[PDB]
C-alpha cells in the first residue's frame, strides 16, 4: 500500500516454475534493499498452474483474472518487470479482492 | 598398534585413541549433525547438536568433542539422539528471523537441511523474538547479526588461522552478541573466510549480495592465478556469467581457505577490459579492426625481422601454453628473447635444475618442520596460504620462525635476525645466536622469495644462502631426503617459464634493445617507449588494457584464467589444469590459438592445430607439466652449490624490504585486482 | 525518475537505456518502450518514520497473513533508523 | 463498486487501457538489465 | 572377448548382409525419386547412399554392422513406403546447413570451437 | 494407528514371500534375487534368456494365471554394464494380485520377443527399441512408433540430451521443414538441489 | 644451424635412467663451466624414458633415445650433439 | 554360442550424434567438490562425468542466455570411475579423470585448549 | 516436510518458513524405491511405474 515494491527476488518463483519461464536477476537498488534487475516470464511457456504465487512469501506476483490479452506477434506475450508491474497497477482493485476472497483457504 | 575396537550401529570399527565419536561414525559413514565443529578449528561444544546416546550410559555426549572408549556402540538414529536434535533445532530455530529468502545463503544454510532431516516441522514458541543490532566491519563482510547462533566458529578461525584477536562475545544469556565491542574494520587478507566458516548467513559478502542463488549456478573446478600458491578454486557461472569464487579442498594447498584477493577480484574480470583487436590509424590512434588485419600487420612486419631483433615478455596471468607457442614460434624465426617481467638469477645451473627456483620442500612439508627461516619475505601479502599453514605448524607443532628483512607482522612471533643480507654470511660462519637454536633442529628449512631477486644482488643473495644451506646440512646431518633450501613465487606464470627455458629478467632486452615486442600479458611497467628503438612495433596480446596496451602498435584480445583451459605451475612445482567456465567476450580469443593463427598467416604453420596436441608438445619440452597433481621430487641441489660458489658477488650493505609490506600494498597488485571496485574500497577503507 | 536521455528514451528505476549507436532502439519504431513512472525508490522514500515506544518491535505489511513474514527490528542505534528487509518502513523510539 | 467499491491507491491506474496488439503505443520487450562487461576505451594520445 | 553373436558369426557374414542392403537402396531410389517427386538426379541419390554406407566402413564388430543393417532396413522400409515424405529423405542432403569449416583459421575466424 | 503415515498389513508381504520361494525353487535356471518391498510389491529378477518360459509359466500356470501384461518398460542406468534394466509388470485377475518380472540388456545383448506369449507386447517393445536402443528377437515389425521417422537417436537413453540434436523449421529456399542444427535462445538452466546431508540412513551406502 | 637449447630427460627411481643421473653428478658442472652462456635444461619425472632434445637455430629438434645406456656412453652421444 | 571380438567397444555408430560432439569433445569424470558453505558431503560420494563448457551469448532481444551445443546442462553419475571410464571410451569421448580427493583424518583434543605450556591455549570459550 | 504449511503459519513460524523455502525450491527427497500403481481412469487402467 506504500507503493514500495514487493518482491524481493528470492527466486524461487522461477525455482518452482516446472515450465522454466521465469527469470530473475537482481542487484542491491542503492537503498540497500534487496530488490530485482528483472523479471521476465515467457508467457508462451507458461501453463498458467498458480505454482508462483503459492510459493512466493509476500504475495507479489500473482495470477489475475484478464484472460483476454491475446496479442498479433509473439514478442508482445514475453514480458519484463515494467509490463508486470503495469499489469499490478492496472489489476490491482480486483487482485486485492479476489485475494481477501480466497485467503482463509490458501 | 594402539587401536581401539569400536560398534557403531554395532557395526565394528578400528580407530586410535585422541579420535572422537564423530571421526568414529564417519570412517561409516555416518556424519553426525553439527553447527559448532568444523574440523580445522579449535573444538568448542556450543551448539550441542551432536548428540548420540551410548548404548546403556544414562545420558548423551557430545560427539564432537567426546573421545572414544574402548568397547562402545554409538547409537546414531535412536530415539534420544533424535529427540535431542529436535530440542536442539527447536532452540535454534526460537529466536532466529524469518529472513530465508533475503539471506542469501538460502539454498546454502546448514541450519535448513539440519532442520529439514534432523528436526521438527512446527513451531510451538508464541512469543517475541530478539532482535541484535548490526555491525559494519567493512566492504566485504556483510553482517547481520539478528540470525547469528552463537557457535563462535569465527572467533576461531580469526585466532587461530588469522591471528587477529578482534572478534568476541559480549554480554551473556540471549543478549551474548558476538562481534566487537567497537568499531574495527576486521580487514585481513584471510576474512572471507567466514563467509564460508559461518553456516548461517549472519554474515555474507557483499559483491555477491542480492545476486543469484545456489542452485542457479554451475560450478567449474579451476585454480587460481593471483599468487603462485595454485590455491584449487570453484568458480561459479549463471547464464553464461561469473557471480562469485569459492575454495575448493586440497590438504597439501588451500586447507579449505583462500584470500581475499581471489574470492573478492573477480569483479575485475568484467571491467577495462579488451574485446577487440584495435590496430593504430594513420593520426596515430587505436581504432576496432577485424583479426585478419591485425594478424597480416603482425606477421608483415615479423616476416622481415629475424633474431634479436624480436624479442617477447611473458608477465603474470600467462598460461604455459601461450608461453610455448610464443617460444616455438620465436625460434622458428631464430630469435632467443624469450624474457619474464620477474629477475631470477641465471649465474649459476640458473633455469636449469629445477631444485633451484622451486620450493624444494612442500608446502605440506611445513608441518613437518622444526624451524623455518624466512628472508625477503612477507609471505602475509604474498602467498597468504604459505604463511597460514606455517601458522598451523606454529599452533599445533612447535615451531620457531626466523626472519631477515624488515619487522612486519606475520601473525606469530617470528625471532627478528635484524635488517640485512650480510646476516646470511654471519650465518654460514657459524657464530650467529641462531646457529645455537638451529644445531639443535633436524628438519629445517630457508625459504627465500622472488622479492628480493628482483634487486641488483638476487645472484649473491642466492650464492650466501646457497652456501649457508650446505654449511647447514654440514653441521645437522638431516636426512637423505630431506630438502632444505625453496623459493617463494609471487607470479603464476613464472615456473613454467623457467621450466619451458624463458630467460628471467629483462636485460636481454635492454642489452639488445628489439624493433619488435610482443609484451604476452606484460601488463607491467618494465619495459617502455622510452627505452626502445625509434619506430618499434609493440603488439600485446592480453586482455586488461592498464599499461601494456596503450603503448602498443597493435592488440590482440586475449582471455583470462576464468575463461580457458590452461594449465598454471605453482610454487612446489604442481601442474594445475584450468577448466573453461565461461567463454571469452567480444572477438577475444585464447592465446595459444591467436599465436597458431599469426603463424598461419606467415609461412612457418606450427605444427599443432588443438590443445591436445599442444599439451603434447609441453610434454616433450618439460613433461612435469601434463602430470596435473603430481608432485615430483627434484634433486640435485649439490650440483647447483658447486656450479653457484664458482661466482663471486659482493652483497649490498642494504637492507631488504619487501614491496607487501603493509596489507595497503596487498590488494592491488595484477590487472585484474588493479581493475576492480572492491579492492579500491578495501584500499579506500585501510587508508581512512 | 523518468528523466530521459539525450537520445530521448525513457530510463527505467534500473538505469537501462540504450545507448545511442546501440542499434536495439529500432524496436521502439512506430512504438513505445513499457516503463512505470511509479518508482518505489522515490515512494517508499514519500513514507514517514513511526515512532515507537520499545528497543524491539514487529513488521508485517499490515494485513497479517497478506504481508510478509514477521521480523522484529532493533532500535538501540540513534545515528540512523531500523528498516525492514521486505518493506522498507522505518521506526525510531523516544 | 457502487455499494462495494475498491481501495484507492496513489499507484493505481486511474485511466484504464483496452488492449493494444498492432496500435502504436503498445507493448515491446527489451532487458531491463545494464552492461555487464564493460569495454576498455583508448587513450586519445599517440605513443 | 566371448561375447555373443546377433545374425552373425563372423564380419564377412555381416558384409554379406550390408551388400543385399545396398542393392536393396540401390534398386530403391529410381521409385522414390519418381513416386513422391523428388528434385535430385537418381545419381546424386546413389552416391548420398554410398556415401552414408561409407560413414560407417571404420566399423569391425559384427554385432554393430547388424545393428546398422536393421536400422538401414527400417530406413529402407520408410522409404519403400511413404510413410516418410519428401521433408525426411531431402533431410539426408542437408540442402540448407552452410559447410562446418574443416579448417583452423576460419574456426579462428568465427568462434571459439576447435 | 498414526494417521500421517500409511497402514501396514503382514499377509500380503507373507503371501509374496511364499509365492516369491514358489518361482525361485520352481524355475531355478533363471532366477535370481527375488525380493518383496516394503509396500508388498513381488519382483522378480531374471537372466534375459528365461524371458519367454518365465513368462508363458506366469501366464498358463494354475495357482499364477498372470494373463494380463500392464507394462513393459526400460530403465537406463548407466553404471552397470548391462545398462537397460527392462520390467514386466504383470497382472493375474484370479488371484487380485500383480508381480514384476526383470532382466537386463545391453546396447548388443538383445533379448527375445514377447509376442508368443503376450501380444500386448508388440508396440511396448517397438517404443523400448525406439527409446533405448534394445532389439528384440522374432518381432514381427519392430520398427519406431513415437520418434520421426528420420531420426537418429533412442533419447530416452540418459546420455541423450533432453533438447535433441535437430530442430526444425520452414525455409523459402526449398520450400520444406529442413532440419538445421540446434540453437536455443534460452539454455535449459540446470539447477544442482540435491542436498548434502543424509536423509534416509536405511539406504546408507558403506565404502 | 648452431645449438641453442639441450634439454635432458629422465626419472629419479627408473633404471633405464641410471646413467644420466651419473652422468649429472660427475660431468654437469665441468660442461656448464664449458659452456656457460649455453643453458642444458634437466627436467624429470616419474616414469618417462630417456631421451636428449636438442634445438637449432629455427625449430630444429632431434633427439637420441638414450634408455639403458651406460654412463660415459651418454658423454659421447652429448658430445656428438654439442659437436 | 559366443564370438571373440578384440577391438575396443564402441557404440557411436548407434547413438545418433554428429561427429562433431563425439570427436571435438571433451570430458571430466570427477566427484564434486563440496560447496564450502554446507559442512555436509552427501553431494560428494558420486562420480560425475561432464563436457566442456561451450560458447554462451546475450541474446539480443531480452539478454537471455543462448546456446549451441545441447550438451551443455549434461551430467551423469556413476557409483565408480572404471565404469566412467568404460561409458566414455564406449562412447567415443576423449576423458580427463580428477582422482578422489579425501579429506586428511585429524587428531582433535578438547583438552588442548586449555594447556599450561602449548600455543594451543586458545584466549577465548 | 512433504506438504506446504499454511500461508499463515509461514508468516509467524521460522520452521515452516524453512519447509516452505525447501519444498518450493528442492523437493522433499522421496526415499529409493519404485512401485507400479493403477487406478480405473475411465478409460481403464491407468498406471505409473516410478524408479
Ligand atoms: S516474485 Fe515472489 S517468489 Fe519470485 S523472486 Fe519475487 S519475492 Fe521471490
Ligand atoms: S503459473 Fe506460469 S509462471 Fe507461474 S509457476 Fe506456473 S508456469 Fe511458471
Ligand atoms: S541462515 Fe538464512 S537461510 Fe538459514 S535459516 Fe537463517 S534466514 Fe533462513
Ligand atoms: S557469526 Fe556465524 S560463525 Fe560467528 S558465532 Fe555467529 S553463527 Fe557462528
Ligand atoms: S557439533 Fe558438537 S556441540 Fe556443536
Ligand atoms: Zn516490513
Amino acid at each position: 500500500p506504500s507503493g514500495e515494491e514487493r518482491c524481493i527476488a528470492c527466486k524461487l518463483c522461477e525455482a518452482i516454475c516446472p515450465a522454466q519461464a521465469i527469470t530473475i536477476e537482481a542487484e542491491p537498488r542503492a537503498d540497500g534493499s534487496r530488490r530485482t534487475t528483472r523479471y521476465d516470464i515467457d508467457m508462451t511457456k507458461c501453463i498458467y498452474c498458480g505454482f508462483c504465487q503459492e510459493a512466493c512469501p509476500v504475495d507479489a506476483i500473482v495470477e489475475g483474472p484478464n484472460f483476454e490479452f491475446s496479442t498479433e506477434t509473439h514478442e508482445e506475450l514475453l514480458y519484463n518487470k515494467e509490463k508486470l508491474l503495469n499489469n499490478g497497477d492496472k489489476w490491482e482493485a480486483e487482485i486485492a479482492a479476489n485475494i481477501q476472497a480466497d485467503y482463509l483457504y490458501r | 598398534s594402539n587401536l581401539i575396537e569400536v560398534f557403531v550401529d554395532g557395526q565394528s570399527v578400528m580407530v586410535e585413541p585422541g579420535t572422537t565419536v564423530l571421526q568414529a561414525c564417519e570412517k561409516v559413514g555416518m556424519q553426525i549433525p553439527r553447527f559448532c565443529y568444523h574440523e580445522r578449528l579449535s573444538v568448542a561444544g556450543n551448539c550441542r547438536m551432536c548428540l548420540v546416546e551410548i548404548e546403556k550410559a544414562p545420558k548423551v555426549v557430545a560427539a564432537c568433542a567426546m573421545p572414544v572408549m574402548k568397547g562402545w556402540n554409538i547409537l546414531t538414529n535412536s530415539e534420544k539422539s533424535k529427540k535431542a536434535r529436535e530440542g536442539v533445532m527447536e532452540f535454534l530455530l526460537a529466536n532466529h528471523p524469518l529472513d530465508c529468502p533475503i539471506c542469501d545463503q538460502g539454498g546454502e544454510c546448514d541450519l535448513q537441511d539440519q532442520s529439514m532431516m534432523f528436526g521438527s516441522d512446527r513451531s510451538r514458541f508464541l512469543e517475541g523474538k530478539r532482535a541484535v543490532e548490526d555491525k559494519n566491519i567493512g566492504p566485504l563482510v556483510k553482517t547481520i547479526m539478528t540470525r547469528c547462533i552463537q557457535c563462535t566458529r569465527c572467533i576461531r578461525f580469526a585466532s587461530e588461522i588469522a591471528g587477529v584477536d578482534d572478534l568476541g562475545t559480549t554480554g551473556r544469556g540471549n543478549d551474548m552478541q558476538v562481534g566487537t565491542y567497537i568499531e574495527k574494520m576486521f580487514m585481513s587478507e584471510l576474512s572471507g573466510n567466514v563467509i564460508d566458516i559461518c553456516p548461517v548467513g549472519a554474515l555474507t559478502s557483499k559483491p555477491y549480495a542480492f545476486t543469484a542463488r545456489p542452485w542457479e549456478t554451475r560450478k567449474t573446478e579451476s585454480i587460481d592465478v593471483m599468487d603462485a600458491v595454485g590455491s584449487n578454486i570453484v568458480v561459479s557461472t549463471r547464464t553464461g556469467e561469473v557471480m562469485r569464487i569459492l575454495p575448493r579442498m586440497h590438504e597439501d594447498i588451500n586447507e579449505e581457505w583462500i584470500s581475499d584477493k581471489t574470492r573478492f577480484a573477480y569483479d575485475g574480470l568484467k571491467r577495462q577490459r579488451l574485446t577487440e583487436p584495435m590496430v593504430r590509424n594513420e593520426k596515430g590512434l587505436l581504432t576496432y579492426t577485424s583479426w585478419e588485419d591485425a594478424l597480416s600487420r603482425v606477421a608483415g612486419m615479423l616476416q622481415n625481422f629475424e633474431g634479436n631483433a624480436v624479442a617477447a615478455i611473458a608477465g603474470g596471468l600467462v598460461d604455459a601454453e601461450a608461453l610455448v607457442a610464443l617460444k616455438d614460434l620465436l625460434n622458428k624465426v631464430d630469435s632467443d628473447n624469450l624474457c619474464t617481467e620477474e629477475i631470477f638469477p641465471t649465474e649459476g645451473a640458473g633455469t636449469d635444475l629445477r631444485s633451484n627456483y622451486l620450493l624444494n620442500t612442500t608446502i605440506a612439508g611445513v608441518e613437518e618442520a622444526d624451524v623455518v627461516l624466512l628472508v625477503g619475505t612477507n609471505p602475509r601479502f604474498e602467498a597468504p596460504l604459505f604463511n597460514a599453514r606455517i601458522r598451523k605448524s606454529w599452533l599445533h607443532n612447535d615451531l620457531k620462525v626466523a626472519l631477515i628483512g624488515s619487522p612486519v607482522d606475520l601473525t606469530y612471533r617470528y625471532d627478528h635476525l635484524g635488517d640485512s643480507p650480510k646476516i646470511l654470511q654471519d650465518i654460514a660462519s657459524g657464530r650467529h645466536s641462531f646457529c645455537e637454536v638451529l644445531k639443535d633442529a633436524k628438519k629445517p628449512m630457508v625459504v627465500l622469495g622472488s622479492s628480493a631477486l628482483q634487486r641488483d644482488d638476487g645472484a649473491a643473495i642466492l650464492v650466501a644462502v646457497s652456501n649457508m644451506v650446505q654449511k647447514i646440512r654440514v653441521t645437522t646431518g638431516v636426512a637423505a631426503e630431506w630438502k632444505v633450501m625453496n623459493i617463494l613465487h609471487r607470479i603464476a606464470s613464472q615456473v613454467a617459464a623457467l621450466d619451458l627455458g624463458y630467460k628471467p629478467g629483462v636485460e636481454a632486452i635492454r642489452k639488445n634493445p628489439p624493433k619488435m615486442l610482443f609484451l604476452l600479458g606484460a601488463d607491467g611497467g618494465c619495459i617502455t617507449r622510452q627505452d626502445l628503438p625509434k619506430d618499434c612495433f609493440i603488439v600485446y596480446q592480453g586482455h586488461h588494457g592498464d599499461v601494456g596496451a596503450p603503448m602498443a602498435d597493435v592488440i590482440l584480445p586475449g582471455a583470462a584464467y576464468t575463461e580457458k583451459s590452461a594449465t598454471y605451475v605453482n610454487t612446489e612445482g604442481r601442474a594445475q589444469q584450468t577448466k573453461v567456465a565461461v567463454t571469452p567476450p567480444g572477438l577475444a580469443r585464447e592465446d595459444w590459438k591467436i599465436i597458431r593463427a599469426l603463424s598461419e598467416i606467415a609461412g612457418i604453420t606450427l605444427p599443432y592445430d588443438t590443445l591436445d596436441q599442444v599439451r603434447n608438445r609441453l610434454e616433450e619440452v618439460s613433461p612435469n607439466l601434463v602430470r596435473y597433481d603430481d608432485i615430483e621430487e627434484t634433486n640435485y641441489f649439490q650440483q647447483a652449490s658447486e656450479l653457484a660458489k664458482l661466482v663471486n658477488q659482493e652483497v649490498l650493505a642494504d637492507p631488504l624490504v619487501p614491496p607487501q609490506l603493509t596489507i595497503k600494498d596487498f590488494y592491488m597488485t595484477d590487472s585484474i585486482s588493479r581493475a576492480s571496485q572492491t579492492m579500491a574500497k578495501c584500499v579506500k577503507a585501510v587508508t581512512e | 525518475g523518468v528523466q530521459v536521455s539525450p537520445s530521448g528514451e525513457k530510463i527505467t528505476h534500473t538505469g537501462q537505456v540504450y545507448d545511442e549507436k546501440d542499434y536495439r532502439r529500432v524496436r521502439f519504431v512506430d512504438r513505445q518502450k513499457e516503463v512505470n513512472e511509479n518508482f518505489a525508490i522515490d515512494l517508499i522514500a514519500q513514507q514517514p518514520v513511526n515512532e515507537v515506544e520499545h528497543r524491539i518491535i514487529a513488521c508485517d505489511g499490515g494485513g497479517g497473513a497478506l504481508g510478509h513474514p514477521k521480523v522484529y527490528i532493533n532500535l538501540d542505534k540513534e545515528t540512523k533508523t531500523g528498516t525492514c528487509g521486505y518493506c522498507g518502513l522505518q521506526f525510531k523510539q523516544h | 463498486p457502487t455499494t462495494n467499491p475498491p481501495t484507492a491507491r496513489k499507484f493505481i491506474w486511474t485511466n484504464h487501457k483496452f488492449n493494444v496488439s498492432a496500435t502504436p503505443e503498445q507493448y515491446v520487450p527489451y532487458s531491463t538489465t545494464r552492461k555487464k562487461i564493460h569495454e576498455w576505451v583508448p587513450p586519445s594520445t599517440p605513443y | 572377448t566371448s561375447v555373443k553373436p546377433i545374425f552373425s558369426r563372423d564380419l564377412n557374414e555381416a558384409k554379406r548382409r550390408v551388400r543385399e542392403l545396398y542393392r536393396a537402396w540401390y534398386r530403391e531410389v529410381p521409385n522414390t525419386v519418381h513416386l513422391m517427386q523428388l528434385d535430385i538426379t537418381v545419381k546424386q541419390g546413389r552416391d548420398k547412399v554410398r556415401e552414408m554406407f561409407m560413414k560407417n566402413a571404420h566399423v569391425t564388430d559384427p554385432r554393430v554392422v547388424d545393428l546398422l543393417v536393421i536400422k538401414g532396413k527400417m530406413e529402407l522400409q520408410e522409404t519403400i513406403k511413404v510413410w516418410k515424405q519428401r521433408t525426411h529423405v531431402m533431410r539426408f542432403f542437408h540442402e540448407t546447413e552452410t559447410p562446418r569449416p574443416k579448417d583452423f583459421l576460419s574456426k579462428f575466424y568465427m568462434g571459439h570451437d576447435p | 494407528k498414526r494417521p500421517t503415515v500409511r497402514p501396514r498389513s503382514d499377509v500380503t508381504h507373507k503371501q509374496l514371500s511364499a509365492f516369491g520361494e514358489y518361482v525361485a525353487e520352481i524355475l531355478p535356471k533363471y532366477v535370481q534375487q527375488v525380493q518383496v518391498s516394503c509396500l508388498d510389491e513381488l519382483e522378480i529378477c531374471i537372466h534375459p534368456d528365461g524371458v519367454i518360459p518365465t513368462l508363458t509359466f506366469l501366464r498358463d500356470h494354475t495357482n499364477a494365471q498372470f494373463k494380463s501384461l500392464a507394462d513393459l518398460t526400460a530403465v537406463d542406468v548407466p553404471t552397470r554394464q548391462n545398462r537397460f534394466e527392462i520390467v514386466y509388470n504383470l497382472l493375474s485377475l484370479r488371484f487380485n494380485s500383480r508381480i514384476r518380472v526383470k532382466t537386463y540388456a545391453d546396447e548388443l545383448t538383445p533379448i527375445d520377443s514377447i509376442v508368443s506369449v503376450h501380444i500386448a507386447a508388440n508396440w511396448y517393445e517397438r517404443e523400448v527399441w525406439d527409446m533405448f536402443g534394445v532389439f528384440f528377437f522374432n518381432h514381427p515389425d519392430l520398427r519406431r512408433i513415437l520418434t520421426d521417422y528420420g531420426f537418429e537417436g533412442h533419447p530416452f537413453r540418459k546420455d541423450f540430451p533432453l533438447t535433441g540434436y535437430v530442430e526444425l523449421r520452414y525455409d523459402d529456399e526449398v520450400k520444406r521443414v529442413v532440419a538445421e542444427p540446434v540453437e536455443l535462445a534460452q539454455e535449459f538452466r540446470k539447477f544442482d538441489l540435491n542436498s548434502p546431508w543424509e536423509a534416509f540412513p536405511a539406504y546408507r551406502q558403506p565404502p | 644451424l648452431g645449438l641453442r637449447e639441450i634439454r635432458v630427460h629422465l626419472c629419479q627411481r627408473s633404471p633405464g635412467s641410471q646413467g644420466v643421473r651419473d652422468f649429472i653428478v660427475q660431468r654437469y658442472v665441468e660442461l656448464k663451466k664449458a659452456h656457460p652462456n649455453l643453458p642444458i635444461l634437466i627436467r624429470e619425472c616419474s616414469e618417462v624414458q630417456p631421451k636428449l632434445w636438442a634445438r637449432y637455430a629455427f625449430g630444429q629438434e632431434k633427439t637420441v633415445s638414450l634408455n639403458n645406456l651406460s654412463a660415459d656412453e651418454v658423454t659421447r652421444a652429448m658430445q656428438n650433439v654439442l659437436s | 554360442q559366443l564370438i571373440t571380438v578384440d577391438e575396443k567397444l564402441d557404440i557411436t555408430t548407434l547413438t545418433g550424434v554428429p561427429e562433431e560432439h563425439i570427436k571435438t569433445r571433451k570430458v571430466r569424470i570427477f566427484v564434486p567438490a563440496r560447496n564450502n558453505m554446507q559442512s555436509g558431503v552427501n553431494n560428494t560420494k558420486k562420480w560425475k562425468m561432464e563436457f566442456d563448457t561451450r560458447e554462451r551469448w546475450e541474446n539480443p532481444l531480452m539478454g537471455w542466455a543462448s546456446t549451441a551445443d545441447p550438451l551443455s546442462n549434461m551430467v551423469l553419475t556413476f557409483s565408480a570411475k572404471e565404469d566412467a571410464i568404460a561409458f566414455a571410451e564406449k562412447n567415443g569421448w576423449s576423458y580427463d579423470v580428477e582422482e578422489k580427493k579425501v579429506p586428511k583424518p585429524k587428531s582433535k583434543s578438547y583438552g588442548a585448549n586449555f594447556s599450561w605450556n602449548k600455543r594451543t591455549r586458545v584466549s577465548t570459550k | 516436510k512433504v506438504s506446504p504449511p499454511k500461508r499463515a503459519e509461514m508468516k509467524t513460524s521460522m520452521e515452516s518458513l524453512i519447509h516452505h523455502f525447501k519444498l518450493y525450491t528442492e523437493g522433499y527427497q522421496v526415499p529409493p524405491g519404485a512401485t507400479y500403481t493403477a487406478i480405473e481412469a475411465p478409460k481403464g487402467e491407468f498406471g505409473v511405474y516410478l524408479v
